[PDB]
């Protein structure tokens, strides 16, 4: 089960009558479906990519300059001008020089000077934007059935199945050998917002930087740099990397403001990283609402014989998974195809089984089996597999587990926002009240304070709440105090 | 001259590597305290004059935080 | 006269029997000194320099990284360790990765991981501070007489003589040819404060930047870069240009904070430019207080005959110099060594020659002569040279003259500060209170506010004035109103 | 990460060249006019709410001279 | 006597001891000088000109457009780009055309289009501005003696002498034949302000327009047309005469705003004419100040005998000059040369001669003479030339004369400004007050309101009077009523 | 001699081209917004004489809304 490898895992429970479940699958997340009378499934979003996205602007971070020229004319002899002043690829400044008899002139007064210099990008110093096409993006979802067999993060699982989703694909079925089939739908038009996000590429050859960054469109479209579009020969913005020295009588020096790579990298502080792989451009943060159906599944081996209780020996003894579960691996020397007699009990009360298994109906098979996972109550327990026994102390409390699910909810609602209400095996009427009130009151904060900085949001919220303490009417005082509380509450989670 | 303003710190989806951690309290607190350690005479004059002159603890505290957070910011 | 070439000219004059004048001489300034019956003389400061000044700190603008290694340990196996944590020139971070059976540990939990990288500067990417020594600084003063000839900005003039001043050599006598002798006393006190001033060198080789900057010492000590002193092999604080990625199982990523992450552009905006020339490190904004003795100067040619009045023709007809003076040049034919009979007159009465000659007793010699500079009263005049005569119209008014001299006065005061009072053909008692008030008030303002930005100095001045209006005590109120208005005025007073 | 302050405008002297000449009075007054012409709805809200909440032209102007000039750290 | 040919003529007078007269001489004006016992002279300014003044701007009145090209791109395919955007002598605009399936695009939306066209001026459709150089202007002043012979306009008088004044001159002396020498000094500075005049030229070969116009310099630099200086091959601001159609899918029209000649000739309504003659560029507008000295003038024919009273006959009978003088011509049959016994009487006493002659000591020469001009008092008179007698009823009155001489003074004050106070043969205290009040109060009006339109000036004056009536303070009320009246009077005194 | 006044927006073929498209409202609003930035000091005389002479905010606003719209008809 892939869900044990990752630091991030979730459990969705399908009680009888749950033929379908709605998930918000995420990069850097992973979900288990546990269903009443059906095998447990791993489900996760494994990639979001396009092959060769469309180029937008190229910017230049470091100017190369060459062939500087200057021309000047005496006071009253009319303005100076030069051939390169109307060509491409050239920056020019027109300015007034103080002149007089000492500088070979007829009169004392302000003359005219014009200065010119060619401009280019240094060979590897570009910044390139790329943009996604919703008709060519690929979302990849994977599923792996709880075979009761354990594999490392660096080796293959034979039962792992892939679905690749585009706008051109409907509800798709994955066969799983003896477990039946799983039937799966991905809403590609309802994942990442491809209109507002851009992928930024500097030089992929640099050994000690990430290969791409993800940026917002209305940040990328108004940087103050030289810019271009693909295949054009000349740079196309009023030049910001070149500057002109104060004019002497017959000469004017031209300056280069240097490589901007560092002030770009310092301005990108806080953005998600992305990745590039030969020709594929990958997002590394993102999600899709996806609907998974279960009526076509079966438990394997429900007709098989029981095991010889006496013939079990451990291969990896019980330890804690970090997800509030116990994990183990057994081994058996009898005739192999059979059902493992797993049970667990509260210490001093041998009658009541308390094993809530995460792998329903465990088995041994001719080429595998023997991994088990279970959740047990707090305190002292005995775990059994036939005549093997081991004594376990389960850390935590019932309050601690309710707090953990509470924390994990606020985390997803903070990271994903409005779509976090759609996660679950249910869609009852309260979820419409939740999603509506989130959309309105969160939409107001996004409309009024979108793009405002974290510190000035706090200072504005604190000042508006403080003014709320002494307003001309208590109706205004309470209304402003409550709104100041909301502004700070939205800011102090993720509204930065 | 070139200027490249800082990207917004929120506005984007998590659960993947960010390039660096944002300015948060960290850059603000270290920039303000590092200015008070240098302009010591003016910082002491400002806090003592404000504390002696203004008519309430709440308006003193408000003005002190405002004058400190607005001092080191210019470029 | 070289004094006609520059826009920032000045004039000061000795009264009847005044043998000595005190000057402040500046880079990019020039002073004509005139006294009754002595040849008019030009004085200027041509250079302030030292050869091979002492290196202070070196800073690194772009870190090369190499030979990265990492080590990591399973949960409860204790902390991971490398040899490289103990060496010089390595940057390292110690951090915790989540671990489990998926990455070959025996327990799920937190491990420990340590990652390292070497640091060095890229081949020409350093910033170097240099500092002046008062025992080895050279100030260079030059003097030129009004020979009555003319020369361009790019012509060698035989009348220019030079004296070099340093702490071991305060006084010198120069032989100005037939014009006699001039005595200069300089000092290395007054002028540039070498305790506050650093010269910043980046790379001399680049085509499109100035070779150095005049940076302040209290700013240069605080650059948040990697740094060292000369000859050291390893960099202090090299962690200022490396950041470490989040730890991922058994691997961790090292990143640069990019190239040129340092001093160019917006940080240095408004800093005066310096120049480097082989071994020499020149300042290019600075001054010295200097005393000139006019005892041993001689007039030329008071024994000559006056010209035969008919035999002149203009070589350069009258033009306005820009300094509120008229310049002209005449050719002559006849017996060679002669006085020129120059005068000018207004329409009110014919006998009164109104021309103040700035070339006193003008002549034609065998090799050349016949340039004149003169000052005239406002309005309509006729200018004469024998039988040549030419109408003229002087701009401005007797009030407009005083506004121009007053602005030049304030422009000396705001740029030089306390030493501006040393400029004068007098040194009487009222100069002592003028210099004393600026010694007190300039020291007070600089002590409290010397590092504060222009905008916060204005906000502080507004706050002091507004607190002065709100104060209940009338003495504290008036003191805050006076000091707040002064703080605003001496913040805003950077020009006229 | 690096922080690298803008040089204080008090070392300058002499008739020689000042590099990029970032002269803060004419620079920031030009910047403020350009910014209040873009932030026009906020500028109208600030001048009107102050005119409605302070007692004289002196105190109205005294707060607006600050409040309309928080923009080198605000937005 | 040229002064009798012209509609404007001023008379100047003086006693024996006056010696010098100060005049302001105007193009199209004339002066007759009538000092006690000196031969009378007619004096006028004939021309103000330069040969080949320097060109300022050239402007184009009729754009020629040619060789248009257009390029366009599908939605999302980036900007359209074309070679002619980066040349001299082209005008270009870019815009977003609508695109879709119906014009061979894959997406419905906004594309990109650019259109380019070449620009030039049609063969004779330029305006050229010319400016004067004060070192090269020639003023021509002419003098004519009252020789007692009549030469008409459009024929040549032998007694005329000419003086050419340029910036290199003082007192000239003209030998007026047997009438001795006249000494004359011109101030070539002041009066006309040569820095504010442009001589505008369109085409000298057009049969039905003036060759040039005296346009103001602040107007000529604000003309919204395409422009260049001499010898350049490309036009600045050529986008002032091209206008571009609304875009279609893959085409965009270029339109020409046509020949602007008629709009310029309408905008010039109210600007004085100027004249071009080979190399010469004349003003036909403006004035000069002269001092004229009478000391060396000689009375002709004081030693001759009287004519025979019986031998005269009329050739032109007494006729009204239109200048309050009587003009007549006589023919004589006696011995020559000789003096004409001319006198006139009122009916009240035959002994008192009342003829104030303009021609002093009239004579008959061997080959000329016999014309007399005189002024007579109001009423009924008899004119005698020996035995010839003719009655004369003199029109007008003593109060009417005071009015006409006052009225012509107001014409000098409005047409000439402050120079009106310099016209006269002697000083008097009120002239010193008059020039001060005029230069102060006219200086204030020209400073505060100078360039404002005529109707706006009247509206502001009426608004000032309305404020004077409605505002409650009596000191401000009276100040507004007085100043509004002065503003209205000076406005109506220049007209529209 | 010849004078030709340009006619009002009476004839309006709804969906064909408009030649130079000199549409008066958006043109005159652009002219006013340019005039108050080019001649920016003159509005101080206009607002102060109205604010000093007229006896209500309603009548002060009523004349300024007209006068500042008329102003660019003259120079
Ligand atoms: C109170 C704790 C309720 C159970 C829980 O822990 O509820 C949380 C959800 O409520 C919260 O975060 C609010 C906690 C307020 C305290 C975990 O719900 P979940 O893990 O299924 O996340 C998705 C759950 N939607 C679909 C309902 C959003
Ligand atoms: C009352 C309105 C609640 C809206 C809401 O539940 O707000 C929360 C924000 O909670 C907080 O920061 C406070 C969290 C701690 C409690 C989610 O919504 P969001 O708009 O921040 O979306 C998430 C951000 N994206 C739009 C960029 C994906
Ligand atoms: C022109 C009339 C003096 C103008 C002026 O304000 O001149 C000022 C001096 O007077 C003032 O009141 C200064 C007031 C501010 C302190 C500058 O005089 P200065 O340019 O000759 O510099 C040398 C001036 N020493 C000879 C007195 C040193
Ligand atoms: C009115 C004052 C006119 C003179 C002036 O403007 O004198 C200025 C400012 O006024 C005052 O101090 C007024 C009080 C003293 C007189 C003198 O001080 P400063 O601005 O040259 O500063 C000191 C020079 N540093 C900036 C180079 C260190
Ligand atoms: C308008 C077209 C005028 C054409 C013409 O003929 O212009 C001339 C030149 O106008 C001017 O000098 C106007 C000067 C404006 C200042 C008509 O005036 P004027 O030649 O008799 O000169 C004025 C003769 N006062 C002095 C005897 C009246
Ligand atoms: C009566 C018509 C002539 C007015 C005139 O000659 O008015 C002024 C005369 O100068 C004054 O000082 C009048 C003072 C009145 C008191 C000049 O004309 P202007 O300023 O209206 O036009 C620009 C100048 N031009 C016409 C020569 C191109």
């Amino acid at each position: 089960s892939r869900c044990t490898h990752l630091e991030n895992r979730d459990f969705v429970t399908g009680t009888q009558g749950t033929t379908r479940v709605t998930l918000v699958l995420e990069l850097g997340g992973c979900v288990t479906i546990t269903a009443e009378g059906k095998p447990s499934m791993d489900v996760w979003l494994d990639a979001i990519y396009q092959e060769n996205p469309a180029k937008t602007r190229e910017y230049c971070l470091h100017a190369k300059l060459s062939d500087t020229k200057v021309a000047a004319r005496c006071p009253t002899m009319g303005p100076a001008t030069l051939t390169e002043e109307h060509q491409g690829g050239t920056v020019c400044k027109r300015d007034q020089s103080d002149r007089g008899w000492g500088n070979h002139c007829g009169l004392f007064g302000k003359g005219s000077i014009v200065a010119c210099v060619k401009a280019a990008c240094e060979a590897k110093k570009k910044a390139t934007g790329h943009v996604y096409d919703a008709n060519k993006i690929v979302y990849t979802v994977k599923v792996e059935p709880h075979t009761g067999d354990y594999v490392a993060a660096n080796e293959t699982h034979s039962g792992r199945k892939t679905a690749s989703f585009t706008v051109s694909s409907e509800k798709t079925i994955l066969t799983m050998g003896e477990y039946g089939d799983v039937s799966l739908l991905c809403r590609v038009a309802s994942g990442v917002d491809l209109a507002q996000t851009v992928i930024l590429e500097l030089d992929k050859t640099v050994e000690h930087l990430p290969t791409a960054w993800q940026v917002h469109r209305d940040w990328f479209n108004d940087l103050a740099l030289p810019w271009k579009h693909e295949g054009a020969q000349n740079w196309n913005n009023a030049e910001r990397l070149v500057e002109f020295g104060a004019p002497h009588a017959v000469k004017m020096d031209v300056y280069n403001l240097g490589d901007q790579t560092g002030v770009l990298l310092k301005a990108l502080a806080g953005v998600p990283v992305a990745h590039i792989e030969g020709t594929k451009y990958h997002l590394k943060s993102g999600h899709v609402t996806c609907e998974v159906g279960l009526e076509k599944l079966k438990m394997k081996g429900l007709t098989y014989t029981m095991c010889d209780k006496t013939k079990f020996t451990w291969k990896r003894a019980p330890t804690d998974s970090g997800h509030d579960t116990v994990v183990m691996e057994v081994t058996f020397s009898g005739t192999k195809p059979c059902r493992i007699p797993v049970r667990a009990v509260a210490h001093g009360s041998p009658d009541v089984n308390v094993a809530m298994l995460i792998t329903p109906n465990p088995t041994i098979e001719n080429n595998g089996g023997g991994f088990i996972e279970m959740q047990l109550p707090p305190g002292d327990n005995i775990i059994y597999v036939g005549e093997l026994s081991h004594q376990w102390f389960q850390k935590g409390s019932s309050i601690g587990r309710v707090f953990q699910k509470t924390k994990k909810g606020i985390e997803r609602l903070t990271v994903i926002g409005e779509h976090a209400w759609d996660f679950g095996s249910a869609g009852g009427f309260m979820t419409s009240i939740g999603r509506a009130m989130h959309t309105v009151l969160g939409g107001a904060f996004n409309t009024l304070l979108g793009g405002v900085g974290f510190l000035p949001k706090i200072l504005l919220g604190v000042a508006m709440a403080w003014l709320g303490l002494n307003m001309r009417n208590p109706t205004l005082s309470m209304g402003f105090l409550l709104s100041g509380g909301l502004v700070l509450a939205m800011t102090l989670g993720v509204g930065a | 001259s070139v200027l490249i303003p800082s990207h917004a710190q929120g506005e984007l989806t998590g659960r993947g590597h960010k390039w660096l951690e944002g300015d948060s309290l960290r850059t603000h607190l270290t920039r303000v305290e590092g200015w008070v350690w240098k302009n010591k005479l003016l910082a002491l004059a400002m806090v003592t004059v404000v504390w002696l002159t203004l008519e309430s603890v709440v308006t003193r505290v408000a003005v002190l935080v405002v004058l400190l957070c607005l001092a080191p910011v210019y470029a």
